[PDB]
RNA sequence: AGGACCGAACCGACUAAUGUUGAAAAAUUAGCGGAUGACUUGUGGCUGGGGGUGAAAGGCCAAUCAAACCGGGAGAUAGCU
RNA sequence: GUUUAUUAAAAACACAGCACUGUGCAAACACGAAAGUGGACGUAUACGGUGUGACGCCUGCCCGGUGCCGGAAGGUUAAUU
RNA sequence: CUUUAAUGUUUGAUGUUCUAACGUUGACCCGUAAUCCGGGUUGCGGACAGUGUCUGGUGGGUAGUUUGACUGGGGCGGUCU
């Protein structure tokens, strides 16, 4: 499937390229989000003239976190904090993610999202990541610096 | 206790009764009782899809709580009491704030015993709480296999299931027929092996006391016609084939798991 | 039934035929998948029950034009 | 207490005689088994024919059952009478 | 106790007991183009299938064949290419 | 042109991770004084499972059939050019 990428993409292109992509991740990913675009040639005859708009303004505003999905793991971001928690083990607490950042302020705003809610879990024997998670078990547990720091 | 019962009629010659002395001789607690009424082994389309059902005594069901939700409010057990629906004993217990309700009953379970549930709750039976909670190698009955659900693993009689080993999210479990499973560390579960334990060892004496139960006569295949079973016919006694169920199957060893769904759960198949 | 609301495609009866040329009446059915689509015209997801050459048809076309020809079609979706 | 015992109602049907263009397309008389239980019975409901149901006799499914009845393919076919 | 209503009531069926076997729950299995339903508002001291048939003494030897179960170096082997 | 090192790069493969397809007969909200259905939030699985087409194996579970004639009856034996 070729498509037109209306902002950055890990693997495939960068602000505007027809790559061609699986169906499966176009149909899925990349058009449910604001990453891409099929090219059935009046789509590209419209984007030659929505570039103006494109690549200033909304490459301006947003470029990354595309989906908050891998941009979150790779672009370290949000790691200042000043909420602890309990004993090193986030479980449930949304704590801070936009007051108190500097990074995230200019331009590109990469963003995260809230965790499983209080219904089996609590305090002890496990963690949570600040950023984005659909998997809240089997996610990676690695140190946000906002757990204990 | 188990009972002998002489031998004053054949029927009564080898019948063992299981008679136990504490259990609650009146009516059940009117509010959580519903009707439930006998199918006879037939579903919607009005035909026996399980043979060998029908009959028995009228039956009131009991709303046993299985879920146990109710965290933080301590309850005392004012009574037990016999289940017809199950093989297990039930508890009514009354919470501090004026509620009752029906649990499955521990082995060591009496009445005024207190129990809670919770991830504040102490270590003694009828207590639940969350595996994750629960210390490993310990003894544990009604059983959650997601969180929330409600427990559905060792409620029969005497069973009990066996906390093995913890890995991260997941418990271990070894369940009552020697199978080593996977569980979300999430679920909650009982403390205590599930009581009635003589159980077993109640004998029915007679044919009428399983027809009591709602278990109709099985007849053997053997018995049959060829239009009628596999095992079919013959002049006089004959088998000449490897056994099968009446569709065809092959009983006596062919496996019957087919799920690709549950096997990554499941550590070690029952020897 | 199995209706793919994008093209139609039913279920259709033939024959399967042995190597003695035995014909037995036998069902091809299509290849049926329930889909939820993004749609952006509403910012909506409508869930379809659609072929993969229906999903092909959409790919190609694109999901307004095949939700057009639904509506003036009937085919609440 | 009991799928306990004797025995009416009630449910059945082991033997004999009768009857067999019967009083009756399965009964009568004399005896006979169970008779608080796996009992029996009324009212209503459900299971439909390659199907049901069957404590299993190929039993029963409207006097019809190794595949009901009605209508149709149909004036099947009949190297036979 | 049940059984061939209407020539067979029995040594036949069933049965309490026992053994094997399948089934971890959206269970196995069954009725169903399916949805769904029974199993079961049950959870392995449970449920299905199969065989034997109270109870007492027991239940010996054989895995060569068929079946099932498990594991595998290797051989042959379809669609597709 | 013989040969031979690497990657952006195209599909082959094993593995591990992931989520956004897809599942949920987990929890809570709403349509809604409703164990259906749907939408939504969240968790758990996750490109597995499962369905369509094609394909090898198995398959009396089911179906349609075939299983000769001669013959001092028929069958068994014999025979048939
Ligand atoms: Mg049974
Ligand atoms: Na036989």
């Amino acid at each position: 499937m070729q498509v037109i990428l209306l902002d950055k993409v890990a693997n495939l292109g960068s602000l505007g390229d027809q790559v061609n992509v699986k169906a499966g991740y176009a149909r899925n990913f990349l058009v449910p989000q604001g990453k891409a675009v099929p090219a059935t040639k009046k789509n590209i005859e419209f984007f030659e003239a929505r570039r103006a708009e494109l690549e200033a303004k909304l490459a301006e505003v947003l470029a990354a976190a595309n989906a908050r999905a891998e941009k979150i793991n790779a672009l370290e971001t949000v790691t200042i904090a000043s909420k602890a928690g309990d004993e090193g083990k986030l479980f449930g607490s949304i704590g801070t993610r936009d007051i108190a950042d500097a990074v995230t302020a200019a331009g590109v705003e990469v963003a995260k999202s809230e965790v499983r809610l209080p219904n089996g879990v609590l305090r002890t024997t496990g963690e949570h990541e600040v950023s984005f998670q659909v998997h809240s078990e089997v996610f990676a547990k690695v140190i946000v610096n906002v757990v204990a720091e | 206790a188990v009972v002998k019962c002489k031998p004053t009629s054949p029927g009564r010659r080898h019948v063992v009764k299981v008679v136990n002395p504490e259990l609650h001789k009146g009516k059940p607690f009117a509010p959580l009782l519903e009707k439930n009424s006998k199918s006879g082994g037939r579903n919607n389309n009005g035909r026996i899809t399980t043979r060998h059902i029908g009959g028995g005594h009228k039956q009131a069901y009991r709303i046993v709580d299985f879920k146990r939700n109710k965290d933080g409010i301590p309850a005392v057990v004012e009574r037990l009491e016999y289940d017809p629906n199950r093989s297990a004993n039930i508890a009514l217990v009354l919470y501090k704030d004026g509620e009752r309700r029906y649990i499955l009953a521990p082995k060591g379970l009496k009445a005024g015993d207190q129990i809670q549930s919770g991830v504040d709750a102490a270590i003694k039976p009828g207590n639940t709480l969350p595996m994750r909670n629960i210390p490993v190698g310990s003894t544990v009955h009604n059983v959650e296999m997601k969180p929330g659900k409600g427990g559905q693993l060792a409620r029969s009689a005497g069973t009990y299931v066996q906390i093995v080993a913890r890995d991260g999210a997941y418990v271990t479990l070894r369940l009552r027929s020697g199978e080593m499973r996977k569980v979300e560390a999430d679920c909650r579960a009982t403390l205590g092996e599930v009581g009635n334990a003589e159980h077993m060892l109640r004998v029915l004496g007679k044919a009428g006391a399983a027809r009591w139960r709602g278990v109709r006569p099985t007849v053997r295949g053997t018995a049959m016609n060829p239009v009628d079973h596999p095992h079919g016919g013959g002049e006089g006694r004959n088998f000449g084939k490897h056994p099968v169920t009446p569709w065809g199957v092959q009983t006596k060893g062919k496996k019957t798991r087919s799920n690709k769904r549950t096997d990554k759960f499941i550590v070690r198949r029952r020897s | 039934s199995r209706v793919c609301q994008v093209t139609g495609k039913r279920p259709v009866t033939g024959n399967n035929r042995s190597h003695a040329l035995n014909a037995t009446k036998r069902r091809f059915l299509p290849n049926l998948h329930s889909h939820r689509f993004w749609v952006e015209s509403e910012k909506r997801f409508v869930t379809l029950r659609v072929s993969a050459k229906g999903m092909r048809v959409i790919d190609k076309k694109g999901i307004d034009t095949v939700l057009a020809e639904l509506r003036a079609r009937g085919e609440k979706y």
